[PDB]
């Protein structure tokens, strides 16, 4: 009945916050000022649960071992296992002398799983390892009032219904409801996505428990000023509890390179049987009983299963995970550093992940000009000129009057990621004067304040005088500041390069115009003056005791205009025009105001310069929405507010026919329902969020991205891809991995699937032409397990051919992993010749040793005779048992020598899938040390002293290190011939066919 | 998504019929390519042997020790009175010893009467063609006395006290060489040590040796060995219908209804054993004629 | 004779390069 549940949290919460305080008093019985008795309070907290949310469902560690030991490669692998033991039943009790063959490869299969299961497992705990060192959970005590009496205690010691209370910096324990408020500013940048700290009043103001001010919000810190609240929601019942159990109970989904890997699986076995079947019947046609015709379908099957390539492409995958955790992108899964690169479409959060969620210094007015600050969080942008006269006015204004310092450890960290004490506003502009202005510090000293005015409820305004050090001057120093229309209001000179001029409107129209370009371009606009006050009216000794008119309100001197907002990050701009670029869809989803998500996305690059919206269509030709058509408007900004009363087909639509998307003030299961409509289109999505809203988009899509810093734990827990540095372009950084390791696993594939047709074409002809067993197990073994494992690892190294961020995104209906094309090339033309050459040194060694190989034909039935130790060859000889089993052994001996030189050039021609091998280069040293590290272990497994002992492995004649040697030269020459015509060809035949 | 089969679009288990032709010319032509370039390297292949020598010999460096009755397990299982007890094993000996009979070697031709008495080698010349087809010196069944008679088409063996001959491995170019006169304690054996090469059965443990009572031994002239006139061999092509020599052994005192080993192992110089090939030289049997 | 074969010079050299080889490997893999 859990269906139910995730139902019920899918929808939007509601509340019961618009209430007098007589019926709220009533409805939880507790005093508004006193709070209630201890013993009810205790009561509350053994009836329902302290205040926390249930710790996250623990996942054991054997639980996890035997999840890396099942899946879908490792599950072919043990039915490989398996059959090999039935084969094994069928061979021992049926007759004489059985070959423990299959026992040891079934061991050896199951060995190979579990090992693979070792390391991947030690490579995923090892990421959840360092993520457990990144919990630094902090106990945070609570003010709570009960019994008239003020108590600190422990968040989860707190209930239901009790007076609460905040001061600015305290984060809010539960979700209040604010019954008494003092300039109480709360930040619910975590929780719903507004930027600016929104301010907490008592009184009811939205229908909408989230835009409302008379409710505080569990996770959510309380920025300045002081509230009351009683407590309507704890523990997991409150706002981002029932988010954070959303997330939780979502599903993960399958991710594209395990989809691939499921495909692949298909093909290779589908080949198996349909060769083990085929020649199942046909060996019955031939001779053969029902017992061995049985072994003969299961060996030719099994045989057909690439027991290596698991390891290969875990340690492919593990490789560009390393790499990702160099940058600091830290990856919980292994499979999901690739799908970054099959994405087509990115959900970014716009605060926190796009922006820095942090108020900065935007913009400056001096002299009726427009001067943009630096809003980079590294500091690497265009200084403004700060040389002129205007500019200190303006700077001593603001640094002077404003209600912000720094803390008590703030000295050895960065100017801008200090921390700040007061209203965002004012930390935003100290932060600006103590970063191009020298320092507030002694400038602060400077001028003694005397008397302060600070913000008002109505006609906001914050006012001070200060004394003159310059040495030029006795006159007091006033300075005020506010909203640009109080200033005009209260203004009547205005500065200009150090002189003042009188309000003349040729430049207050002026200032008028750039009021509204900083304001319609998002950014909240403050104003700033200063005036000279007559020290023959005010001397040195009169004290302008705060109560009358000391100050002359008018005829003050504005300097300038300071617009501040949330800017994005460094390379944030960048990173997405490379996704853009490389073909990927960016998508905001954020649930702030439309006013700033439409401006940073035109700022971003999510909306182009130039697009306009439907609105904005409608703006221009001066005429009603209704009337312009849709399809003129390539962008469109979807409000939260339309989207609830909206179907699947509406949102599909807006999806198809608009290319740039900004949905505003969406919730977070909005945001759950917009990433599973960009998934009903069938595309790969990736959701890139910090705050609490983001976990339930950040479990569903195909891939979450979470901010390792500024990322709140519950999505963070939820993604499935942590950017411990914060740097957005990591998601360039992944996307280009994944496109690269997606095409080197084509090439890996395609080695290790090469090399299986001289693997089994011995035993097939084994069958047919009742010759003896050109290639055993063993030395098979030493091909899949042994050699090749290298040159496959190395072929991972491979980098790119062409740009891989100039093409458009992987379609996950038509551009497979394993598509026919790498078939028709391993098991088609390249294995094929490798068999050949395989079967030439077959015939060479036999021929060479009196064996003619006309005279191999129907040999085998006395040939694995154990007792006719007289088997006449060719020249009349007779051989006894072991003599001619000894050549069999140094006869598959050599057969794997030979599988060796012809993977020396089936790796360098499967290194390059269209560039020559000449144009690529042979740069990859690990390739060369795959190649060296190959030849030596072959040759060591044919000389080493006592390998005819253990592995029957026999020495080599030299003359057998040249029987493939030619078969080697014509696979590169004619693979090189194969990329040339793709290169001068590249329209049909040579690329559809063979192009992999 | 699997009923791709078809279309009104043209395409048949996967793609249309002008691809389906297209891909399987393509196939054809580069298989056929494959082909006729694996032949013609071995072509090459066959051009790097020659017709009267194998380039490499040294695999059949001690030659086998091989007998009549290729039993399933070297085992000699049957009933003194029960003719199909024993079927499997006469059957054998009679298709084995058929090219033998005096009638098979009539041709003056390609035959030559070596001599009633083991001599030296006999070396006919090189290996080359630039002589004719070589003889091949004749070997009765007479020489094997009480084991070969003057039976019908189905040779009456020995029910009790069973006959096993012995055959020396035939090696292009091998000449036995028997050991020294300075024999390092070689079981009781005649004094003809310089044209023979000898071979000589025992049991293989105390108990063995001693359930087998008495062996009789039959060859060229009386001789348990092989007569060095008939060595070396020139191979198939130089020496068709070639006739190695041949020697039995008769185990007469038995202990009937007890299964018993026996080690045939040929001495000489160059004959070589091995620990892992029990025939290399040496050679085992288990008889047991249960009643 | 003919029947006989130096197999453990063979095997010796094989060796020799198996040894040869793979060191070089490891300096191509250490580009110092
Ligand atoms: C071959 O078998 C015959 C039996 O048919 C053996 O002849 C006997 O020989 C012993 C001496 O060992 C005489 O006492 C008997 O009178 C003989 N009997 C017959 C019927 O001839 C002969 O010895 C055997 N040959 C060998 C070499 O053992
Ligand atoms: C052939 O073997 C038999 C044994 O099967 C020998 O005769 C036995 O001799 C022992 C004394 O050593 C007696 O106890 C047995 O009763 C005898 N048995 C029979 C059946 O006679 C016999 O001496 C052997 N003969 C030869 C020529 O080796
Ligand atoms: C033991 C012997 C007789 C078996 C003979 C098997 C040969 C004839 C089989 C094995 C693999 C086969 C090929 C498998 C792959 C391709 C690509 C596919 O899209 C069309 C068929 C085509 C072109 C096949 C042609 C026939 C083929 C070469
Ligand atoms: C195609 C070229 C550039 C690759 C170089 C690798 C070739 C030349 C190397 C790789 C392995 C080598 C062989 C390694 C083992 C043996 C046995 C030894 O007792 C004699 C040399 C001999 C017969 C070598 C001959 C040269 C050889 C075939
Ligand atoms: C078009 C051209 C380049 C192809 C010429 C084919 C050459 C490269 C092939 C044809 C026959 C081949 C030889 C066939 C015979 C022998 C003897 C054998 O015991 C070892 C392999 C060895 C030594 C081969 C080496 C390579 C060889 C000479
Ligand atoms: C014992 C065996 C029994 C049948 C014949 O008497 C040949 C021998 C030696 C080769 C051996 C088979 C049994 C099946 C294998 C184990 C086989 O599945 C296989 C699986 C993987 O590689 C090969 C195909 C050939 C094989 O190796
Ligand atoms: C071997 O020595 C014996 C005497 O010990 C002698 O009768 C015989 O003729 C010798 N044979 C050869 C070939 O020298
Ligand atoms: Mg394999
Ligand atoms: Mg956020
Ligand atoms: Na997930």
């Amino acid at each position: 009945k859990e269906r139910d549940m995730d139902e019920l949290k899918k929808e939007v919460s509601m509340d019961d916050h618009k209430l007098s305080l007589d019926e709220l008093h009533r409805k939880y019985g507790t005093d508004l000022s006193r709070g209630l008795t201890p013993a009810r309070a205790a009561e509350i907290l053994a009836r329902d649960g302290p205040n926390a949310l249930t710790p996250p469902p623990t996942t054991p560690e054997w639980v996890k071992f035997c999840r890396q030991l099942f899946g879908g490669f490792s599950m072919l692998l043990w039915i490989g296992a398996i059959l090999c033991f039935l084969a094994y039943g069928i061979q021992a009790a049926t007759e004489e002398e059985p070959q423990n063959d299959n026992l040891y490869l079934g061991v050896v299969l199951s060995a190979v799983v579990i090992i693979t299961g070792c390391f991947s497992y030690y490579q995923e705990a090892k990421s959840s390892k360092i993520m457990e060192s990144f919990k630094n959970m902090v106990p945070q005590q609570a003010l709570v009032i009960r019994n008239g009496e003020k108590m600190s205690i422990n968040a989860e010691e707190v209930v239901v219904g009790d007076l609460v209370e905040v001061k600015g910096g305290d984060r809010i324990p539960a979700d209040l409801r604010i019954i008494s408020a003092n300039g109480c500013k709360v930040d619910n940048s975590s929780l719903t996505g507004e930027s600016e700290p929104q301010t907490r009043s008592p009184d009811f103001t939205n229908e909408n428990p989230l835009e409302t001010r008379n409710i505080a919000f569990f996770s959510t810190n309380c920025v300045e000023g002081t509230a009351r609240g009683i407590v309507v929601y704890t523990g997991d019942r409150t706002v981002m509890g029932r988010i954070a159990t959303l997330a939780s109970g979502l599903e993960g989904g399958q991710t594209p390179i395990a989809a691939e890997i499921e495909h692949f699986i298909h093909i290779i076995t589908g080949v198996a049987v349909f060769l083990g079947v085929s020649f199942f019947i046909l060996s019955l046609i031939l001779e053969y009983t029902w017992l061995e015709a049985v072994i003969f379908l299961i060996g030719i099957i099994v045989a057909n299963v690439p027991e290596g390539l698991l390891a290969t492409v875990t340690v492919c995958l593990t490789l560009t995970a390393k790499r990702m955790a160099r940058k600091n992108c830290l990856v919980k899964n292994l499979e999901a550093v690739e799908t970054l690169g099959s994405t087509s479409t990115i959900c970014s959060d716009k605060t926190g992940t796009l922006t820095q969620n942090r108020m900065t210094v935007a913009h400056m007015w001096s002299d009726n000009q427009i001067h943009e600050a630096d809003t980079t969080e590294n500091q690497s942008g265009v200084s403004f000129d700060k040389t002129s006269a205007t500019w200190l006015a303006l700077s001593r204004i603001a640094g002077l009057c404003n209600r912000a310092v720094f803390q008590a450890n703030q000295e050895n960290l960065p100017i801008l990621k200090r921390a700040v004490a007061g209203d965002a506003s004012e930390s935003a502009l100290l932060k600006c004067i103590e970063l191009c202005c020298g320092s507030v510090k002694e400038m602060r000293e400077r001028y003694t304040k005397i008397v302060e005015i600070p913000f008002n409820s109505t006609n906001k305004y914050q006012l001070s005088i200060h004394k003159n050090p310059n040495t030029a001057e006795p006159r007091h120093l006033l300075v005020m500041k506010g909203a640009p229309e109080r200033i005009l209001d209260r203004c009547s000179s205005i500065l200009i390069h150090g002189k003042e001029q009188p309000l003349d409107e040729e430049l207050k129209d002026a200032f008028q115009n750039a009021y509204l370009e900083l304001g319609g371009l998002g950014e909240r606009v403050l104003g700033f003056c200063h005036l000279f006050l007559p020290d023959e009216q005010f001397p040195e000794g009169f004290q302008f005791d705060t109560d009358d008119v000391n100050f002359p309100l008018d005829n003050l001197c504005f300097v300038g205009l300071i617009s501040m907002i949330d800017p994005p990050r460094a390379a944030v701009p960048d990173a997405v025009g490379k996704c853009r670029s490389a073909g990927i869809k960016v998508i905001m989803v954020t649930g702030d105001h439309p006013i700033t998500a439409k401006a940073i996305a035109k700022g971003v690059g999510i909306i182009s310069e130039g697009n306009e919206t439907v609105e904005d269509i409608a703006a221009r030709l001066n005429i009603p929405v209704s009337q312009v058509n849709p399809r003129d408007a390539k962008a469109c900004v979807v409000h939260g507010s339309d989207l609830k009363d909206m179907t699947s087909e509406q949102l599909d639509d807006i999806l198809k026919y608009h290319t740039e998307i900004v949905f505003a003030r969406t919730s977070p299961q909005q945001k759950l329902i917009i990433v599973e409509g960009c998934q009903r289109q069938g595309a790969i999505v990736a959701v890139t969020g910090d705050g609490v809203n983001d976990s339930p988009a950040s479990k569903k899509a195909d891939i979450g991205v979470a901010m390792g810093i500024a990322g709140s734990d519950v999505s963070k827990q939820a993604a499935d891809m942590i950017l411990l540095d914060d740097n957005f372009a990591s998601i360039v950084t992944g996307v280009e991995e994944g496109r690269l390791i997606f095409d080197n696993l084509k090439k890996s594939i395609a080695y290790t699937l090469t090399s299986n047709i001289p693997e089994i074409t011995p035993f097939l002809i084994f069958i047919i032409a009742n010759i003896p067993l050109p290639l055993g197990t063993v030395t098979i073994l030493c091909i899949d397990l042994g050699t090749d494992m290298v040159p496959a690892i190395s072929l991972a190294y491979e980098q790119a051919e062409s740009d891989i961020m100039k093409r458009q995104p992987r379609n996950p209906k038509t551009d497979k992993l394993v598509n026919e094309q790498l078939i028709s090339m391993a098991y088609g033309q390249i294995g094929m010749i490798q068999a050949l050459g395989g079967f030439f040194t077959y015939f060479v060694i036999l021929a060479e040793n009196g064996f003619l190989p006309i005279h191999l034909l129907g040999l085998r039935v006395n040939w694995d005779d154990r007792w006719i130790n007289d088997v006449e060859d060719s020249y009349g000889q007779q051989w006894t048992y072991e003599q001619r089993k000894i050549v069999e052994f140094t006869c598959h001996t050599p057969f794997f020598v030979t599988i060796v030189v012809v993977q020396w050039a089936d790796l360098v021609i499967c290194k390059t899938r269209r560039n020559s091998v000449f144009q690529q280069g042979m740069k990859n040293k690990i390739l060369i040390f795959g190649l060296f590290e190959e030849t030596a272990l072959a040759a060591f497994l044919s000389y080493c002293p006592g390998m005819g002992v253990a592995l029957r492995m026999y020495p080599l004649k030299p003359t057998w290190w040249f029987c493939a040697f030619p078969y080697s030269l014509l696979i590169f020459v004619y693979d090189e011939v194969r990329k040339l015509i793709i290169r001068r060809r590249p329209g049909g035949w040579v690329e559809k066919e063979t192009y992999y | 998504k699997k009923f791709i089969w078809n279309s009104e679009k043209k395409e048949f288990l996967g793609r249309t019929g002008g691809s389906w032709f297209k891909i399987l010319l393509f196939y054809v032509i580069f298989y056929g390519c494959l082909a006729g370039i694996f032949i013609g390297t071995i072509q090459v292949m066959l051009l790097t042997i020659s017709e009267f020598k194998p380039t490499y010999q040294d695999r059949v460096a001690p030659p086998g020790l091989t007998q009549i009755p290729q039993s399933q397990k070297t085992e000699i299982s049957f009933r003194p009175n029960d003719p199909q007890s024993y079927e499997s094993y006469v059957v054998s000996i009679v298709r084995f010893l058929e090219k033998y009979k005096d009638l098979a070697q009539k041709d003056d031709m390609i035959f030559e009467d070596c001599g009633n008495v083991p001599s030296e080698l006999k070396e006919r010349g090189e290996y080359n063609n630039e002589r004719g087809e070589r003889k091949v010196c004749r070997f009765r069944l007479e020489w094997l006395g009480n084991c070969s008679g003057l039976n019908d088409e189905t040779y009456g063996y020995k029910d009790g006290k069973p006959c096993v001959i012995i055959k020396l491995n035939r090696v292009l170019g091998f000449k036995p060489k028997p050991p020294k006169n300075e024999s390092l304690e070689t079981y009781p054996v005649m004094k003809y040590n310089p044209y023979v090469l000898p071979v000589h059965c025992t049991g293989k443990r105390d108990e063995d040796k001693e359930k087998v009572g008495t062996m009789e031994y039959f060859g060229l002239g009386g001789y348990p060995g092989f007569p060095l006139q008939y060595y070396p061999y020139y191979g198939k092509l130089l020496q068709p219908k070639y006739l190695q020599p041949l020697m039995a052994v008769q185990f007469t005192n038995l202990t009937m209804d007890t299964e018993i080993r026996i080690e045939c192992k040929a001495y000489g110089e160059n004959i070589g054993y091995s620990e892992k090939d029990r025939f290399q030289g040496r050679f085992d049997v288990k008889i047991e004629v249960k009643s | 004779d003919p029947f006989y074969y130096d197999y453990e010079t063979v095997r010796n050299g094989g060796l020799i390069f198996a040894a040869l080889a793979f060191i070089v490997g490891l300096i191509i893999i250490l580009s110092k």
